[PDB]
């Protein structure tokens, strides 16, 4: 890795929408439906390892 | 310090020596881990009737929707109020009890409702290990034949 | 900004200059920069090393 930015999700300004979104995007990271959702659409063909 | 109370549709939480003063210095955090589709319902006994004029600092009792310390704050909470009752379905109540260096309190009490073999064997094709082996193993057993077949002649 | 549509839901920088001018959920996935290049030709191909 070189840097690390943040993908979050826009929102209306002072809208109390964002932090109620902000807690179901937590509770999506803490169950770990993000990491097999990441999986699913970056699954692809896995390439023969090399040594 | 700690209680866990999960997998309770309903249990007991309160400060630490709640009938007597809630410990000094103390610092514990408090866990309601709730079921995906459960609603949170905490139910919160106070123990003392009066209003206090004052929101101070030194000793409190936070709140939080989702992961302590971490996610989006429902309140602070302090004097000796009850708090009014927390309905939220975010599925996940972190809390913290706090206290101060001097001057506890009559504590609180609460409540929360929920509904060599392998070297051998693995090869590039031991197949062809064996292959080699087999060879070689038979034509040592050749060997001896023409061995005894010379002495005699 | 002008309240014209609801949440971007997209794939978003959360970057400096946009604070300023729009809310930003706490970050969902992580981001980073990394260099892409080729693969070695190969191997020699072993058959006469000698
Ligand atoms: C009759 O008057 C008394 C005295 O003004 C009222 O009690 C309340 O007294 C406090 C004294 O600091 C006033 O300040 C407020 O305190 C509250 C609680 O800490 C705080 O949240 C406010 O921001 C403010 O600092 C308060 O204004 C005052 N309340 C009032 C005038 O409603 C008493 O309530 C009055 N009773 C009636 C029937 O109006
Ligand atoms: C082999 O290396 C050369 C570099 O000039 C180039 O053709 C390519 O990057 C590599 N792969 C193939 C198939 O040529």
């Amino acid at each position: 890795l070189i840097d690390s930015k943040g993908y979050g999700v826009g929102t209306p300004m002072g809208s109390p929408y964002r932090d109620k979104i902000t807690i179901a995007i937590l509770q999506l990271q803490e169950e770990g439906k993000l990491h097999m959702m990441k999986e699913k659409w970056w699954r692809g063909n896995g390439c023969p390892e090399e040594e | 310090c700690g209680i866990w109370v999960r997998t309770s549709n309903g249990g007991h939480f309160a400060s630490p020596n709640y009938p007597d003063s809630y410990p000094p210095n103390k610092e514990c955090i408090y866990i309601l881990e709730a079921a995906p589709r459960q609603r949170i319902e905490l139910t919160f006994d106070e123990r003392y009737y009066i209003e206090p004029s004052f929101e101070c600092r030194f000793d409190h009792l936070e709140v939080r929707d989702g992961p302590f310390g971490f996610s989006p704050l429902i309140d602070r909470y302090c004097g000796m109020k009850s708090p009014a009752l927390i309905r939220s379905t975010g599925r996940f109540m972190w809390i913290k009890f706090s206290s101060d260096e001097e001057l506890e309190g009559l504590g609180f009490r609460a409540k929360y409702s929920f509904i060599k073999t392998h070297g051998t064997i693995i090869g590039v094709t031991s197949g062809i290990v064996l292959v080699l082996l087999i060879i070689s193993i038979l034509v040592q057993v050749k060997q001896p034949r023409k061995k005894v077949m010379a002495c005699k002649t | 900004i002008d309240h014209k549509a609801d949440l971007a839901v997209a794939p978003l920088a959360i970057t400096y200059v946009r604070e300023k001018v729009i809310d930003f959920s706490k970050p969902f996935m992580t981001l980073g920069i990394s260099i892409l290049y080729r693969k070695p030709n190969g191997t020699n191909p072993g058959v006469f090393s000698f």
